[PDB]
This record gives C-alpha cells, structure tokens and sequence, in this order.
C-alpha cells in the first residue's frame, strides 16, 4: 500500500506547498493552483506556458525557469488542469510579446487547453500553440486521439524555452514547436504498474516477466503484452519499433491568432534514417533504478550506431514520469546545428540547469 | 556455529550458493608492490610453510599466505592440490574476500579475529564443498590485522591437528614479526649510537671489569695501530704494553686528565694524550680512555 | 522480477560501458575496472578519490569531474573494491598535491581503502583519508563497525570537492571534510527492500504497511520495523531521531602521511540544536517517486522551523540510492558561511552540475 | 628405518620388548629447580601449548614440553589421555630417555637432531604399541639441545598433521629465544655505547635527517638547560633557539671545528663553543653536535 503519503487527498497541496518551499525562484498561486517563475511576469519575452495532470513529476512544474517554461499547470493526479487555470496562468505570464502553450496530445489536455486559448484570445491576448505527439506506440488510445504526447515534450521545451529566451518572436517559437514535433520519436515500456494514490489499486496488472509493449504515461494499455526477454532484447523492438513506426502522415491544429480559430494543418513524419544526428533521452518511468538505464543507454548506442544514427546529446534518467511505475522510455530527436546550439544554451530550473 | 550462521546472514543478502565467478586477480605490475609490502611477513611465512610441508609430504594439501584483504601472496605444498585449487581460480593475488567466495576460513579467521575452520557444507558456496579449509589471523607490532596462514584440502581428508598446525604458525610468524622489528630498533639505535662515536674528535677505547676490549672506534684504531674487528674482546694488555701512568690508575681506580702518556703497540712506540675515566658497577669497574689528538 | 538486465554477470559491464558511451568527459579502465576524469592527471591540486559497492548510483561516478571527484572506484553489487583497483585508479589521478580518499564507514570499505593508502605511501604518495560515518540509526551494523555512512557523503564529496577546486592543500582539504562529517546528521526508512541482481531474492521482505526505521543502503536492518502509520509520523520520527542521536562519541582514524602509521582520533558529535544552519538533502533510495520527496520536503521544513533550524540550502533526489528500494534518507549538514560559499561553487560531474 | 633400527640395536642390548618399568621422577623439590632452569622456554611453550589445544579440543591427545635430558616440564591436552598415559608414568617430572622407555619419539627426536614420529610396533616397548608420539628438538642460542616439544596420541588417530604440529611449535618457541636472546645482547651493547657517550667530556646532542633530537647527554642537558628524556625525539628547532651558523650549516651539511656561538634556551642566551659534524646515511644527514667545556 507503499506510498509516502498523508490523507490521500492532501497529496498534490503537500508536494507543491514542498515544491514551493524547494524553490524560492518558484511562486505556487492558491485559489486556483499554478505554478510560475517568481520573476512573473517577464517584460520582453514571449511567455512559454504548459501543463497537464501531475503524476510525472518533474514534468511540467520541474521545467520552470530561465531558458525554459515561464509557468506550468498541473491538474490533479492524471488529469488535465480546467480552463480557469491555464487561463490565468497564461495572463500571470504575459510578458507582452505573447504566450505560447505547449500541449501534450490527450482528450483532456487537447479540450482544456484549447477552451483555455480562446478565453484567453478574447481577452486580447496573443497566444498560439504546439501539440506534442511523439509516442509512436498505439494509435487513438484511452485518453488520446491519435499519438500520445510523452518525454520529447522535455526536450521541446528546453529547445523552445532557449528560442523564447534568445528574443525569437512568437511564430519563430511556435514553428521551432512545431518542427521539433515531427522529428522526435518515443517508446515506452513497463515491468510493474504505477498505482494513483486515490484508487488504492495498481492500474493495470502484469503477470510474471511480462512487460507492456508501448505502454502510455498514465498506465495505458500499449501495443501488447510479451515475454520481457532480456533488457537486450528489449531495447532492440523498441529501437526497431521507432524506427518502424517512424512515418506518421496525420492532422494536427494550431491557433491562428489572426483570424481568431482553429487551423487545420496535415503534418508528416520522416523515419530516423541512416544518417540522422539525434538527441537521445532515456528516460525512467518512475522506479527504475538509475543503474539500469545506463544499461539501456549501453545498447541504444549500439543499435543506433548500427543504422548510422549519431547521438549528439543525450540526458539519462526520471525526465518524463509515471507515478511509481516499473519501465522507461526511450525519445530519439533528429537535430541539425542550430537545434544543439539551442540545446547548450543556458536553463536555469529545478530539472534542468546547464549553462552560464 | 553461531559465526557460520551470520557468515550466511551477510552473504545471502548478496550472492547465492550454486553461483561461482573466477574470483578477482591482481594482475602482474600492482601485485609487485602488494608482494613487496611484505617482505618480512613473506620470508618469515615460506620458511614456516616449506618445513610444515617437509614433514607432511606426502598428503593433499595446500598451503597459503594470504595478506589483510584475503590476497594470496604465495602458496605452497601438494603440486596436485595446488592445481585444483588453481583450477578454482585460486592464484597469485586471487582475492578471497567473503564478498568474492562466499562463506570461507579464508577470509572468516580474519573477519572474526581468530583460527577458524570451515568445511563442506559449511561453506556458502557450493564449489568449495568438497573442500576444508582452515585459516589463522596475525596481528602487526601495533594490533593490526596484517595476514593469514590458510591450510585447504579434500574435505574427507581434514585432521584435527590441521586447525591448530595454521594457528602454531601463524603464531611462530606473527611473534617473530613483533619480536624481529624490537630488534629491528634496538639495532638502529645502535648504529646511530655507534655513529655518534664514530664521530667524536678524541680517540675513544672502552674495556671491561676483566680487562677486555669493548669498544674501539677507526681514530682510536688508526692511532693505537689495532685493527678494529680483531681486536674486541681481547684482553687490553695482549693488545698493546701500557704506561706505570696508566697501569697504577687503572689499579688505583682514579681518572687522569689530559695525562701525557706513550702506548706499545706489537713493538711500535706511540706517544699520546690521554684522560681515563672508572666507569662503576656491580659486576665492576670498567673504563673509558680518550685519547686527545693533540 | 522486474529487473532491466541481461545476464547476472555482466549487469555491471553493460552499465558501465553505458556511463562511458553518455559521458565522455570520463575515461573507463579495464583490467581492473575504474572511473576518472578523461582530463587526469589534473597538475596542480589535491585529487579526490572515493569508490565503494556499486548499486548506489549516482553515487560514485556520477560525481566525476570538476568541482568534485577526481576518479571513482565500483566493486561489484553492494561490494567495496579491492585495493589494487583502489591504489591504481589513485595512480591514475596523481595530482602531485596528494590524494584525499574520502571513504564510506563499511568494514570492507574500511579494510580495502585502509590498504590501498599504505600501498600508495609505499609507492611515495602523499595520500591522507576521511571517513564518513552520518547514519544516526545503528552502532555496528551487518556490514559496520559503528555508524554507517551514507548520504552525507555526497554533500561532503562536493563541499571537499570545492576547496580541492580552489587550491587548498591536502591538509586543508582533509580537515574540512573531517569537520564536515562531525557536522552531518542522516537516516533512512524502507518501505520495501532491494534486491540485488545476483541474489535474485529480496534482500529482506517486510509485511503490509510495516517499515524498516532506520533502514541502511545495502538494505542493513534499521532500529526495527514498525508499521508505517503516514508519511508525518514518519518524517517527524526521524527527526526526533536526528535529534535524539546527535550526540555522540566515537574513535576514528586517519592516515598521517608523516609518520606513515594510523593515527587514531577521538571526537564527538553535537546534536544539531536551536539557532543552527543547515544544508537538507531529502533522498530518494532508488524507487521513491519524486513527487513525494516533496511531500517529504515539505513536513521536514515544518520540522525545522518548530526545531529552530533555518535550512539554507537543500537537494532533493536520488543522489544515495540502493538499487531498487522505496523509500527516502534525510540528510542535515549544519552549516556556517564559508561552508555555503563551498556549496555554491560551480560543479560540472554527471549528476551534480551548477555554477558558472 | 635406518634410525628406528639403530635405536633397536641400542635396546635390544638392555631391555625386554613386553616388560614395562614406569620411568623415573624426579621429587616435587628438586623438579622445582628443573622447571625454574627452563622458565624462558617454557613460558613461550605454554602458551604454544595453551593455543595449539584450545584449537584442537576435543581430540584424545597430549602435548609435552620436555627439557635436554627429556624430563617432562609441563603437560597438557586431554584430560583423560593425560590420566592415561600418567598409568604409565608420563608425569611432571618424568625422564623419557630412550633405555627406560625404549625407542620413542620423546628420545629419538633429540637424538636424530629432527623431527621424528614413532607409532605402533616401531617402539620397542609393546605397552607403547597403541601410541603415536611425534616430538621435535629444540635448540639453544648456540645449539645445545634445550627441549623437546611432543604430542601422544592413540596409534589410531594419528594425523599427517601431528608431526608438523609439534614442528610449528618448536619453530615458535625456538626462534623467539634465538631472537629473544639476540635482543638481550644487543641491548647490553646498547648500554655499553650508552655508558660511553654519557661519560663523554663535552656535551653531546645528536638529531636525524627530519631534524628530532635521538640523543643528548647529561652535561649537554646541564649546558644547554634541557631536561634529560622529555627532549627525547623532539625537534630540534623547537627544543631551543638555534644560532643562525647552525641551521646554515645544517641546511648546506658543512662541518663546524670549534665554532663559539650562542643558543637560546628557554629566555636565556648560553654561549658555548661547537663542533658540527655531518652523518651522511642512504637516508639522509644526521648530525652530532659537541659542546665543549672552556
């Protein structure tokens, strides 16, 4: 029953009061729950906002700071925040060259921030938007309509965060956005189920040594359940997966500001290619000892080599988490060398902090 | 035993049973120094080890030395013995920590301060059950482990002398480090002490309550033409013909200083200064006699 | 079983191969196995050197590089290495201003460190020893002769490392991290046990809602188990702890170089009271998520403010782990000023990495 | 064997096979005076003899520290195999010479100048049949005999390990005397060379290579006002205030003849008159220094 918890409704409100009290450059808004820097707003930048449920905690509130997100919004545990939050998160932000909202690719996350665009629209704001859809694992899942957002929303907005800080204008980081979206790659598998804390119960169960093939951040279901081989064997289908799963013809949407409304654009996605120069993430799903991923880092490199991927960059460890589950997820970034010139440049946040 | 029971308290936690790696070896250049950091252990153990097995040959069994961290310094007794322990991975700087072998005499006498035996079963590792091996701590000048006596053979095979054989050697080796380094000392003091009288300005000769040479020192040596080894201990007037100056202070017992004085020595004449000095005791009285180069 | 691996006998090459591959600014030996900086030998000032069993990662490697440790030494799983590794990695990083060997109070640890300083002096090394016992829980532990030493170590690594940095001596050096072990406070709780891969099993199993108080990093028994009743008695009985066992005696022993023997020191410990500064390290021992260290972090603040302690500075992860367990260590290093000046020099090591 | 034939040869002359007479012992007075001769040897032996038992028990057997002419000095083992062969006379006190007991281990082993085991039928005398003794000799700091360490045993229970055991323990306990009795003279040595300095007629210091004093005496202690041992190993620059000629001539190893100079000791100039000499050892450079009386 083995959390470190309290009453299990004062979760989010201890960790976040805690969250506060870590962070002095962070500020916690009451009535309602935001977090943003506590510098807020900045003049002269456009403001980077995103959000969703907590639960994969660094993510969103971890990534708050200098070169990075100027305030996120978390939800209760797995669920999107509502409007009235993103909302005033986004206007607590405003630095007046816009604000620009990062969005993961979940019903809930898809619906409120978009209620939350335009509310924020018709109050004369600036303010556009990117949708992250890297997870190639299943297609319109139990939360999501089409491809999951996962750990190259990270990435991204490190990426972006840098464009907005530098003094790239709105549309220059929009398409930094959204460009960046269709060259990551993810996959993600479990060896034991995260529990949220209010249900009491694990949310799915695994028989023994097998692992969920492509499994989600919120504990989907993914492509299948198998025999878990070896980490070896593992690391290969994922890899392979990526690869195969690469091409994605699909539409997303974006806010045109301009004429007020949602614009269709129909996007592709190459395959990672021989060739290509990445950014690689292994990231720990929650529990995963720290050891293991450099055992999985350890053969990455060897596939990726293998099919003349040249890994640039990489970051190793709990980036993009799911409560406490038993897995990790692998994001694979195609990069030129503007995207690394991006990539060195400074943050400054509790997750992230590289730089002068 | 009780030690055996948290010997496997420690281990399980760790390893299982039917598991066996090649266990660490020191390779080539760093077992140097790990060898050479034992000279005095090393040649008081093999000379200790040689004649155990001069007297055992022949039996199966083998003999190690093994230094503070379960390292097998050298091994010596029964070639055959010594080759399946070698085809266990047992080497030249093969580590026998618990942690590396499991559950063993190796490295348990050291872990518990004392001789300690360990067979068959009783080891936590499943490829030593046919083995008995026995071991035995020592301790340095100070009280510090400092080495191991281990005795290994076929578990069927093991004596009861085998315990208490690594235990009289290990306690031979570890009282003659102690009692070798005291001498070690006192002999450096010496040296220096000698040195000090090496370096005087005066010639310096010293002689028993019996008329025998004790000391003598080159300056003294050259002046009184004596050859400074062939001459201790021998009686002083077989040495040299010596002065009614120095013969009636001598009886009298009464210092002289500065006294003028001409020494025979083996037929030469040899003109000196001289101060004498009675030096008193219960078995006698000896003498300094210093002589002053003018 | 839920364990990221290959073969039972090659977790530790795989991993380490994978640290190598992500980490170029670190060399890996082989024959034997050990870590430095790819820039040692550093000429000009003190080396830093640490090691200890793997199976607590970051701790030790992760901690390579400037600001910090020189080279690190891995044993196996939860096994101190053995002093050849040890003297030849400290060969490796030779400075010509001595080698500082910071080394956790473990039997083993003791023992094979203890060696590897006389093998270096016999080779003409200035070469002098601290030794970190933090754990307030157990006197004499399964692996222990007197207190254990764990997470403190990474603050005193760092704070050591800092002064190393700047130029101070060898003497210097080792009299402040000295200083620094006597001024640290640290202990552990589990709620479930790690399991070490070769062991297959459990390290020890606890009943439902049972925890170990006081638990070690190699999953030693704690002071007892006791059922965990919420995550506020919990923080709040180790804190009591902290203070209940502040003070204390013991006998340590370092290696003078000048005399080429083990002088023994005594000294006492102050229980952290009213008034103190103090630098908190809330830890994650390898499966904690880390949306509940906060939690953690928050009452542990409410705790200090009551105790009258003012924490300055603090670090929350997985910084001293022990493979998969769940639960989390507390660490409280008092402090003064030029203490937190140490604190705030830079540090560019894989897991530590702030500064300019 | 050679040797067992020899020594039937030797008893065939005397004695019957079958017939046994329980061997002479020495009364409890005089024997006090036979232990009190052999306190150096027996006491390391003992405690051989306390250890080797400790880590062998239980096992039916008897250990024994003998003297030159085999008289038992001190016995231990087990109680009942002590009780047994006590039936026969092996008591404190016992003599164990070959033509009363016949040929046996106790005897032989002095007599071959080694180590030796006799079981079963090998010893003359049928009543020793169902024993194994091993014994070993033990020399003297200029090779007399001087003891004999042994071990009885029922015949079928004798180990390979019985032999070398007692070897072990000789080894300890003879080595140590060696060494025990190299050290008693080298430190006589040492007060001799002692006795000499401290009569000396200038005062005389001597410190190291690292700058401590080793040695001063009674009348550089007068001169330079130093308290005798409390100055003992500390350093120089410290014990008092050194005459700027002094530490120039240390720091460059240049002599000093007759040099008038001025120490500080303790709030107070001393002016005497120096010799400087340099003692360069593979080490480094020591120095005497010499105070002379004006």
């Amino acid at each position: 029953m083995k959390k470190l918890i309290n009453d299990v409704q004062d979760v989010l409100d201890e960790q976040l009061a805690g969250l506060a009290k870590a962070h002095p450059s962070l500020t916690l808004h009451q009535d309602p729950v935001y977090v943003t820097r506590a510098d807020a707003p900045v003049a002269g930048k456009v403001a980077l906002l995103s959000g969703g449920g907590s639960g994969h905690e660094p993510m969103h509130c971890g990534y708050i700071g200098q070169g990075m997100l100027s305030g996120a919004c978390p939800g209760e545990i797995f669920l999107s925040p509502t409007p009235d939050k993103i909302f005033e998160c986004a206007m607590q932000v405003d630095g007046g060259e816009g604000v620009l909202l990062i969005i993961k690719n979940y019903t809930g996350d898809i619906l409120n921030f978009e209620t939350a665009t335009e509310l924020l629209h018709d109050s004369g704001v600036k303010v556009t938007t990117v949708v992250i859809d890297d997870d190639v694992a299943v297609k319109d899942s139990l939360y999501t309509a089409g491809r999951r957002g996962v750990a190259n929303t990270v990435l991204i907005e490190k990426l972006v965060g840098a464009a907005a800080e530098r003094g790239d204008s709105l549309d220059a980081c929009a398409e930094l956005g959204r460009k960046l979206n269709n060259q990551g790659h993810s996959i993600g598998i479990a060896l034991g189920a995260c529990t949220v804390p209010a249900a009491g119960k694990p949310s799915f169960t695994l028989a023994d040594n097998e692992m969920e093939f492509g499994v989600g951040i919120h504990g989907e279901p993914g492509i299948d359940r198998r025999p878990f081989s070896s980490l070896d064997q593992t690391v290969d289908e994922m890899f392979d997966t990526l690869l195969v799963n690469g091409s994605y013809h699909r539409t997303l949407r974006f806010w045109d500001y301009q004429q007020g409304s949602w614009q269709e654009e129909q996007q592709t996605k190459q395959p990672l290619q021989s060739g290509d120069r990445v950014i690689a993430l292994v990231n720990n799903l929650g529990a995963t000892p720290l050891s293991e991923l450099y055992g999985v880092y350890n053969r990455l490199t060897t596939r990726c080599q293998q099919a003349g991927l040249t890994i640039e960059r990489n970051l190793i460890g709990a980036y993009c988490t799911s409560l406490d589950m038993t897995g990790f997820s692998i994001t694979l970034l195609k990069v030129d060398d503007e995207t690394l010139a991006l990539w060195d440049a400074p943050v400054h946040t509790p997750a992230l902090n590289w730089g002068k | 035993s009780p030690l055996i029971a948290t010997s496997w308290e420690r281990c399980n936690k760790l390893m299982k049973r039917e598991t066996w790696n090649v266990p660490h070896q020191a390779q080539g250049v760093t077992f140097a120094s790990i060898y050479r950091r034992k000279k005095a252990m090393l040649t008081l153990g093999q000379a200790a080890l040689e004649d155990a097995w001069e007297y055992m040959a022949p039996r199966e069994c083998a003999l190690f030395i093994l230094d503070e961290t379960a390292c097998i310094l050298s091994r010596n007794g029964d070639p055959q013995t010594l080759q399946q322990l070698s085809a266990l991975g047992f080497n030249d700087g093969t580590y026998c920590a618990e942690g590396i072998i499991g559950t063993c005499a190796l490295s348990l006498a050291a872990i518990s301060g004392q001789a300690v035996k360990t067979m068959a079963d009783q080891h936590f590792k499943q490829v030593l059950w046919n083995w008995a091996f026995c071991a035995t701590p020592l301790f340095d000048s100070k009280g510090r482990l400092t080495g191991t006596i281990a005795l290994a053979c076929p578990v069927e095979q093991t004596t009861a002398a085998d315990l208490p054989l690594t235990l009289a050697i290990a306690r031979e080796v570890g009282n003659l480090l102690l009692t070798d380094s005291l001498l070690a000392e006192t002999n450096r003091h010496l040296n220096q002490l000698n040195a000090l009288l090496e370096s005087m300005d005066d010639g310096v000769i010293s002689w028993d309550e019996q008329g025998n040479l004790q000391f003598i020192n080159a300056q003294a040596a050259r002046v009184l033409r004596l050859d400074a080894t062939a001459s201790q201990g021998r009686a002083i007037t077989e040495l040299l013909t010596l002065p009614a100056v120095l013969q009636q202070a001598i009886k009298q017992a009464h210092p002289l200083k500065h006294v003028e004085a001409t020494f025979e020595s083996q037929h030469q004449f040899i003109d000196a200064v001289i101060t004498l000095k009675p030096i008193i005791e219960t078995q006698g009285t000896s003498f300094i006699l210093l002589l002053h180069p003018v």
